[PDB]
Parts: C-alpha cells; sequence; structure tokens
RNA sequence: CGCGACCUCAGAUCAGACGUGGCGACCCGCUGAAUUUAAGCAUAUUAGUCAGCGGAGGAAAAGAAACUAACCAGGAUUCCCUCAGUAACGGCGAGUGAACAGGGAAGAGCCCAGCGCCGAAUCCCCGCCCCGCGGCGGGGCGCGGGAAAUGUGGCGUACGGAA
RNA sequence: CUAAAUACCGGCACGAGACCGAUAGUCAACAAGUACCGUAAGGGAAAGUUGAAAAGAACUUUGAAGAGAGAGUUCAAGAGG
RNA sequence: UCCGUAGCGGUCCUGACGUGCGAAUCGGUCGUCCGACCUGGGUAUAGGGGCGAAAGACUAAUCGAACCAUCUAGUAGCUGG
RNA sequence: GUGCAGAUCUUGGUGGUAGUAGCAAAUAUUCAAACGAGAACUUUGAAGGCCGAAGUGGAGAAGGGUUCCAUGUGAACAGCAGUUGAACAUGGGUCAGUCGGUCCUGAGAGAUGGGCGAGCGCCGUUCCGAAGGGACGGGCGAUGGCCUCCGUUGCCCUCAGC
RNA sequence: CCGGGGGAGAGGGUGUAAAUCUCGCGCCGGGCCGUACCCAUAUCCGCAGCAGGUCUCCAAGGUGAACAGCCUCUGGCAUGUU
RNA sequence: CGACUCUUAGCGGUGGAUCACUCGGCUCGUGCGUCGAUGAAGAACGCAGCUAGCUGCGAGAAUUAAUGUGAAUUGCAGGUUGAUCAUCGACACUUCGAACGCACUUGCGGCCCCGGGUUCCUCCCGGGGCUACGCCUGUCUGAGCGUCGCU
C-alpha cells in the first residue's frame, strides 16, 4: 500500500513523506513516486543512498 | 483494451518478459543445443488466445 | 454475408481463464468451466477420451508433495530424529 | 567474513536479529550498486549475503521450533505442526495399545490352549 | 403463576475428534447401448460389453453351509487342470453355455443378539501427581462429571451350552 | 468378523530381450503434450550425427556488406557451426 | 402518408470479378427511411433439442438433425491395389 | 514386421508449365538540396493536387498487448526498392479522495430450508423453516482513565416486520 | 438522501447558565485496481498492411430547400503490395 | 563449325536416401505397493551477477540446516575451522485450487490482542490470531396447550 511505502520509506531512509503515487508496470513490477518533505532535497537524500 | 484486470495485465506482463531473445553467453556452454528462441511471438502473428 | 463479413463481429468473448485448471474455459454467461468444471467439486474427466486424461494426470505438473513422499517412503517415514553429529 | 551455521547456534536471538538486520542493510546497499552499475566484487556477493540470510534465518525459525517442541512435550493437546506429520491415512489408525488390546475370552483361550511345539518321527 | 424432573427438538467462532477432493492398472455396487452377426430383420447375438455414476485397498470381493450329493458318502472361501464346448438355453436358426465329482496351490477358524446367572460387576471425558513421552498410553488420587436398566461387561452360540 | 493361495497396461525402484533403430520404435531419443489451430469440448507436429581434441580459420587483400582470393588448423575442410 | 439523405436492405444489368479485393465482394441502377424502424452491450432458450411474419430457414464459412471424443480398425455379395 | 510400378496409396524432395499469369478499384505528381557506398520511393523547401466538416481531420468503447517513445541495424519480412517501417537489437514510458471500476438493482443467475434422485447431483427462491446476534431507556456486574463524568463489554426487562 | 406529523425524553434554576446546533471558521485522513498507443483502405476479426465487417462524440465558408452534389479554409495525405 | 535439343561420362550444385552409430522406445519378469483440511492432484505468479526455454526452488525462492564425501563450479567474471556433489531425518514452503469469513472485482467485512496514532477516546495506519459445510461424544444456553410431580 502507499501507507506502508510511506512508512518503509521514513524508517529505511529516516525521511518523512509528502505523497506517494504508485503505478504498476508492464514489466509487472510496481513503480513508487515518493514526494519528500519542502526541507528535506530529494538529490541530497540520493546521494547518500547512492543514485547519482 | 484499455480497461484491464490485474491478473489479465499480470499475463500480459509475464509474456511480455519471455519475448526476448537469447543471451549471447549460453550457446557457448559445453552440453548445449539452442540455437535460438524458437518460442518467440509477434503481436501481428500469433494473437496469444485471450 | 455469413463467412468473411460475419466474422467481423466477433468482439466479446464467451471464455476467460479458468481460476482451477488455467484453461481459458471458463464460460462467463454460465459461470462453470468446460474444462474442469469449476463451481462443481470434482473435476470433470471422462474414459471416453483417455488423450484429455494423460494432459492432466498425477505426473503431468510440480508434484511439489507427492514426489516428497516417495522419498520419504523409503525410511519408513521417519520423524524427529536427526543424524548423528559429528 | 564467512557466516557459519555453527557458530550461530549459541548466540541469543536479539542478537542474531541485528544481524540479520545488518544484513538485510547489505542486500538493500548492494541492490542499489546493482541498479547504479557497479564492480563485479559487488555483484557477485549478492548470492553471499542472500544465503547469510537464509542461514541466520533458518538457526532463528529452528531454535523456536525446539523451544516450542520442548514447552508442548508432556502436553496432551499440542499444535498441528507439532504434532507427527506422517501420511494421512497412517495418522487415522490404531496405537500399539489399541492393536494390542484382546477380550477376556481370547485371553482365556490363548492361555488354556496354546500353540505347542511338535515333532512326527519319520 | 412459579419451581423441579423426563421426553422430543433447537442454537453456539463451545471442548475434543472425523468426512469432503485426487489417482484409478487391478477390485466392489449400480446403470447401460448401438455398431456387428443372423448373408434381410423384429426375438436373440453383440453384451451385462463400451460409455455414465458412486466407493475402497495393497489387494479387493468371497468365506466357515438354510452346501454337494444319493455314494462304503463327502465337508468354509479364492485360484489352476479337467469335467466341457458337456448337461442345458436358443426365429432349437445364428449362436450361447455352467455346475458336481476328481487331481493340485493354499489351508484357520471364530464372535454376537436371544435364552439365563452375577449388587452396572461395564464404558467415555475433565483437574492434579510421577513415568512413558516422534503410532497419546500406565498405574495413583478426586463427597469430579456423564453414558448405560428403553441393558454395558463376564460366562455362553448350534461343533450344543449353563448350574 | 477373518490371513494365505488369486488380480494388477496406474505409481516407486529394478533386471532382461532370436523386438525397433530416427518416415521405424510411445505422439514425444531433441526447450513434447512443446510450437501451432479451434470460442470451446478438443486436435497436435516437425526436429539426432563437425572433429579424437574447437585446435571453430589469426593475419594480408577486393568489396558498403553479404561474399571471395591467399594464408593457417586437422589424418582429412574432398569434416567450415 | 409521398419524394429523398445518413442508416437498414439487396431489384436489374442475369454488368465487373470468377486459380478474384473477397470460401459471396465491387460499380451503376434500385426498395424503405416515425415505425411491424435501425443498432451496441447484458440476459434467456442446446441437438430429435432450441428458435422460426414459415424459406426446412437459422443454430460460429457446418443443418431435411450442429460440433468434439469414444464404441470403431463399425459392416460392405461393391470399387481400387 | 523378409523383395513394389501402380492402390485419385502415405511422407519427403524436385521438374515442365515459366522468367509465364500477374504486381490495372478509389484523378497526381514535379524541381532542387541534404544524409549515404548506393535515392522514382527517406528527409527538408518550393510547387501542382486530393480528402472538402455524414473527412483520408481531432478523440473514445470492444478487441489487440507494447504495436507507444528514443537510438542503432539493413541478415530475414514489409509480393519493386528502401538511407524507411507497426521488422530486428538495445534502452525508456502509463503517477488520481474528485476520471472509471469498486456500491445498487434490472432482465436474469444462484445456495441454504425443503422436495426429488441409484448417483455425480437436480428442482426450487419464499416455496413444507424455531430464518432477528440488533437498538434505545432502565436494573444488575466489571474494567480503565482529572476513578469526577463519559466510554467499554457480561446478564436480565423492553422494543423490533418484512 | 431529505422533509414533515407525533412528543417518549433531556437540560438550568437566574448563572464562569445548561442540554443542544443542518451557522462561520480551525485540525486530521481518504486505502486497492485500470490509466501508454491503434481504434481502421496498416496496431481488432476475416490464414495477410485483405476494396469485406465492426459501437459512438465534434461538425466551418460559398452555391443551394438541404448533414444532397461541387469548390475552398483548419487539420491531414501521397493515389492505396512498383 | 555456331545456338537449341538428346544420350553417356567427369566435376560442381539441389536434395537428404543408404549405411554405421543411439543417455530413446516397445515387450516381459521381480520387489515394494506410499496422496489429502498438519491443506493433495492440478494451476497461476515469481526466484540466477550476466537467464528467454527446459529443469530446480518458493520472498530463507537454480535453494537453508544436518550427515556422508573430500577440492572444486565453470560459458564468462567475482570470491581443509571444508569448495562441489550425493543423501536428506531439521527448518521453511507466495496465490488460486476439496479451498474454508462474504464474494471472486482481487472487492467488502466482523471479533480479539499488540505497535505507531493516541496517551483507554473513538477515529486512522501497520502486524498477528480467529471467523466454511456436514457430522460424533460431551458442555452451556434454551423451546414446547409433550408426559408429569410439587407448592
Ligand atoms: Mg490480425
Ligand atoms: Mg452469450
Ligand atoms: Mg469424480
Ligand atoms: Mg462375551
Ligand atoms: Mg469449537
Ligand atoms: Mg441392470
Ligand atoms: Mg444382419
Ligand atoms: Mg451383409
Ligand atoms: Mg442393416
Ligand atoms: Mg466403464
Ligand atoms: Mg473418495
Ligand atoms: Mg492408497
Ligand atoms: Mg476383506
Ligand atoms: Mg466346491
Ligand atoms: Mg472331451
Ligand atoms: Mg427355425
Ligand atoms: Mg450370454
Ligand atoms: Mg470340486
Ligand atoms: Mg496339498
Ligand atoms: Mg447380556
Ligand atoms: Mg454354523
Ligand atoms: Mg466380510
Ligand atoms: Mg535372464
Ligand atoms: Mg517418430
Ligand atoms: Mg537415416
Ligand atoms: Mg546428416
Ligand atoms: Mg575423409
Ligand atoms: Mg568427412
Ligand atoms: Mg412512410
Ligand atoms: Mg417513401
Ligand atoms: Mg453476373
Ligand atoms: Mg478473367
Ligand atoms: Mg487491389
Ligand atoms: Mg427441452
Ligand atoms: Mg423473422
Ligand atoms: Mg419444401
Ligand atoms: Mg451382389
Ligand atoms: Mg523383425
Ligand atoms: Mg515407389
Ligand atoms: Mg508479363
Ligand atoms: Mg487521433
Ligand atoms: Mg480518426
Ligand atoms: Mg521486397
Ligand atoms: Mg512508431
Ligand atoms: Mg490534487
Ligand atoms: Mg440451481
Ligand atoms: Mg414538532
Ligand atoms: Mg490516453
Ligand atoms: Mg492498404
Ligand atoms: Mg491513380
Ligand atoms: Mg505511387
Ligand atoms: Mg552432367
Ligand atoms: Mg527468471
Ligand atoms: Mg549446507
Ligand atoms: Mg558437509
Ligand atoms: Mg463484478
Ligand atoms: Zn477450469
Amino acid at each position: 500500500n502507499k501507507h506502508q511505502i510511506k512508512q518503509a520509506v521514513k524508517k529505511l531512509y529516516d525521511i518523512d513523506v509528502a505523497k506517494v503515487n504508485t503505478l504498476i508496470r508492464p514489466d509487472g513490477e510496481k513503480k513508487a513516486y515518493v514526494r519528500l518533505a519542502p526541507d528535506y532535497d530529494a538529490l541530497d537524500v540520493a546521494n547518500k543512498i547512492g543514485i547519482i | 483494451s484499455s480497461h484491464k484486470t490485474f491478473r489479465i495485465k499480470r499475463f500480459l506482463a509475464k509474456k511480455q518478459k519471455q519475448n526476448r531473445p537469447i543471451p549471447q553467453w549460453i550457446w557457448m556452454k559445453t552440453g548445449n543445443k539452442i540455437r535460438y528462441n524458437s518460442k518467440r511471438r509477434h503481436w501481428r502473428r500469433t494473437k496469444l488466445g485471450l | 454475408t455469413k463467412g468473411t463479413s460475419s466474422f467481423g463481429k466477433r468482439r466479446n468473448k464467451t471464455h476467460t481463464l479458468c481460476r482451477r485448471c488455467g484453461s481459458k474455459a471458463y464460460h462467463l454467461q454460465k459461470s462453470t468451466c468446460g474444462k474442469c468444471g469449476y463451481p462443481a467439486k470434482r473435476k470433470r474427466k471422462y474414459n471416453w477420451s483417455a488423450k484429455a486424461k494423460r494432459r492432466n494426470t498425477t505426473g503431468t505438473g510440480r508434484m511439489r508433495h507427492l514426489k516428497i513422499v516417495y522419498r520419504r517412503f523409503r525410511h519408513g517415514f521417519r520423524e524427529g530424529t536427526t543424524p548423528k553429529p559429528k | 567474513a564467512k557466516i557459519k551455521a555453527r557458530d550461530l547456534r549459541g548466540k541469543k536471538k536479539e542478537e542474531l536479529l541485528k544481524q540479520l538486520d545488518d544484513l538485510k542493510v547489505e542486500l538493500s546497499q548492494l541492490r542499489v550498486a546493482k541498479v547504479t552499475g557497479g564492480a563485479a566484487s559487488k555483484l557477485s556477493k549478492i548470492r553471499v549475503v542472500r544465503k547469510s540470510i537464509a542461514r541466520v534465518l533458518t538457526v532463528i525459525n529452528q531454535t523456536q521450533k525446539e523451544n516450542l517442541r520442548k514447552f508442548y512435550k508432556g502436553k496432551k493437546y499440542k499444535p498441528l505442526d507439532l504434532r507427527p506429520k506422517k501420511t494421512r491415512a497412517m495418522r487415522r489408525r490404531l496405537n500399539k495399545h489399541e492393536e494390542s488390546l484382546k477380550t477376556k475370552k481370547q485371553q482365556r483361550k490363548e492361555r488354556l490352549y496354546p500353540l505347542r511345539k511338535y515333532a512326527v518321527k519319520a
């Protein structure tokens, strides 16, 4: 669920979530767009997790 | 149609993933007989049932 | 009229994938399967088609419990014991 | 380091869960490296970490199941997974005790007329 | 009116158990044709066979005479040889068709109800104590609960049996 | 109520053959009840062989390339996926 | 109710085509076009059965008894080897 | 399971026909340049044309399932050719409280009770049924917190159509 | 989903008034599935890029009775397997 | 002479016959003779560093543990206190399916217990355990102008 994705991001990356928008790909996998709070910066979160 | 159900979309997802060619490194194997993928499917020719 | 012109009106389907046998024989309007007969508790099979029986028999699929049963039979179905450790 | 199943058995459940939650962080960090594109040394460590997690979870589940069968050792009613799983017809048989009863009539018949050991001269 | 029995019948996510479905070569209980043959065809034959349905087991079913016989008599059931393509059935046409005796493979016998006698002398379940504990059992306690006299258990069953 | 002698083209594990030898033998020696067809019940294939060992033809040259010509491997390319 | 468009249908040329665009199409010419009109989707009726403003029509290019499997390697005084 | 010339035999392969029939339904193309080994067919510009708002336009339903988009290739396919494609090979792409599904009932389908049936099962949908597990107010009982005042569930009285 | 008729009841003793409110603001949340593209002389069904079939929405100027025929604008295309 | 056509031979193509091989069938014989609500058979969907099919497996996902064995797996990379194989008795085993809360859209619940939310105040979110039918024994709560007995 979007709630589970929200509370999963909040525990693994210690960042709160504005909203979660999900879709299901034709691959079969579920893609989640997770919007952060206005005070947290998504690319500075992405740097410490590895994607750049 | 665009008004799919979850099980139909998941079946289409699997049949999309099985429609790729064989990797190049499998026919360098010792006990190998496969030349290509003979179970391939084109959307115009074979209409997948359903 | 009855042939090529009439084949253009085939746009709504009679059968869909059955949830018990996996074959596209679940008649949507009769709510029953022409392959296994899903709302019936017993699967449909007949002795007038030996070829249809051997497409769905105990040797056809994964046997993910029966093949462990066949291996466990050789030791009397021993249970709750371990081999002696080093 | 090589995570072995022999030295995880003496540990406590909480320090086992700590290692499990560390190795899951290791899998997430390796799967980020897989999708970003990383070294083959990082790519080949995924199978190593996955089997280590399988080892830790196997030890945890085996320990929990052994304590459950130690707790329910002397009880008449135990959970069905801890009950012996033979075949269904073999679980519906009679006991040793139940197949070893005989009636008072057959008891005195076996007592009064036992099967004798004998031989006949040629 | 109320209370208390018993009978009959309900409801429980009550406590503990069991059945469902699959496979189905072999087995048991039903149901059940028409091709075909009769140089036609309708009785018959195909054939209690194919198809259909239900139910099991490692085998199933059968089984210890309401039997065979007519003898100087044998003696549960199942299977093999023979009886025998015989007795018999049949538009007595086409065709169908056993059994007994005999020789073997195997061989094992038994239990109730009734009728009676014993203080229900019988059985199940829950709590506790110790043991066994991976086919849930053993003894010991419980002014613990039920089943059962509208009949449980022991003796006893046609070969007689009881006192 | 009751073992044994009796039945067994399904299952597990075996052994054997005056059987067949890739149009044969199971439909199926191979990614076979697979590919494919039919709405469906169902129908249902084709398809074995380099060499002892990939040693599976480096390099030169023409052509945009497929393709050649030399050279080379091998007992043999008159065995070149 | 009449002419007539879209729609629905299919008279005539017995035109084109007729190893065709097509296992029933095309062109001109035509019938009807406010009602017994046309049409999508849902639903009901299943084989000696359905359904039929009735042609033995339609019932998945199959209809004076659909299709699939089995009985079945049905029988043939007949044909071919 | 032993000898083929035939069975409109079975399977597989190959000829003549034959470089033949044919690539003729819906008015139409032309010039220059670019990329390239290669241009009647790709791209750009300039023309000349057609569909002419019941469209050869712009969006959906059913159906299809990646055909959508970007880049590369020109082996095979696209009945000439292709520098092109819905072909092949790599990668991407569908984000909802308000748009739909989800809810309701329609024609109808379909359990249970019951009945029938050798049997799988069938009929039947209120018909041969002890078919309501609910609520307010009160009494009783316990719980938890400014144990104040509400809330919670246990039992009884009461009320109840469908 | 709402309105009405009924009036079982509830609230406060003259106030830091009570029960109550379909009035104005203020706080929190709305989970699951589908969503791309074609929709037709080439993405569907007819063995195919098959003149066949397949349900809808929008509907400019002129001529003209007109959604007729003919020409044109927006948009589109290259003459329908050379 | 030449073209074209016919016959034969050499060589080369098209084609895959013949022969030789065979981890496959067919038949006979032997021993065992074992499925499932503790969830079968079957199906669906996923799982590999590079993985489509087949095979194997189930979120512990081409396997975990234990035992035997003893230096590999391999197409390419990467990394003896036991690599790989085999055995398999421990653990685990997603969804549908007799298929089990109600339905089969992957939709709607109910009860109880926890963790955030809150600070028991109901909401909201997440997790766990229950919630099918028939039937046996016992328990509990009941019904009857059924048969009675007593106040
Ligand atoms: Mg098509
Ligand atoms: Mg229909
Ligand atoms: Mg059955
Ligand atoms: Mg006795
Ligand atoms: Mg219970
Ligand atoms: Mg009969
Ligand atoms: Mg006759
Ligand atoms: Mg005759
Ligand atoms: Mg006749
Ligand atoms: Mg039969
Ligand atoms: Mg059964
Ligand atoms: Mg069995
Ligand atoms: Mg028996
Ligand atoms: Mg006899
Ligand atoms: Mg004789
Ligand atoms: Mg006569
Ligand atoms: Mg007879
Ligand atoms: Mg005799
Ligand atoms: Mg003897
Ligand atoms: Mg007695
Ligand atoms: Mg007797
Ligand atoms: Mg018996
Ligand atoms: Mg021998
Ligand atoms: Mg063959
Ligand atoms: Mg050969
Ligand atoms: Mg060859
Ligand atoms: Mg040679
Ligand atoms: Mg050679
Ligand atoms: Mg009129
Ligand atoms: Mg008129
Ligand atoms: Mg004509
Ligand atoms: Mg002609
Ligand atoms: Mg044409
Ligand atoms: Mg009828
Ligand atoms: Mg009519
Ligand atoms: Mg007539
Ligand atoms: Mg004659
Ligand atoms: Mg021979
Ligand atoms: Mg010949
Ligand atoms: Mg010509
Ligand atoms: Mg458009
Ligand atoms: Mg359009
Ligand atoms: Mg071409
Ligand atoms: Mg495109
Ligand atoms: Mg918004
Ligand atoms: Mg019904
Ligand atoms: Mg009033
Ligand atoms: Mg869109
Ligand atoms: Mg075209
Ligand atoms: Mg033209
Ligand atoms: Mg042109
Ligand atoms: Mg020659
Ligand atoms: Mg995979
Ligand atoms: Mg291990
Ligand atoms: Mg080891
Ligand atoms: Mg629905
Ligand atoms: Zn089915």
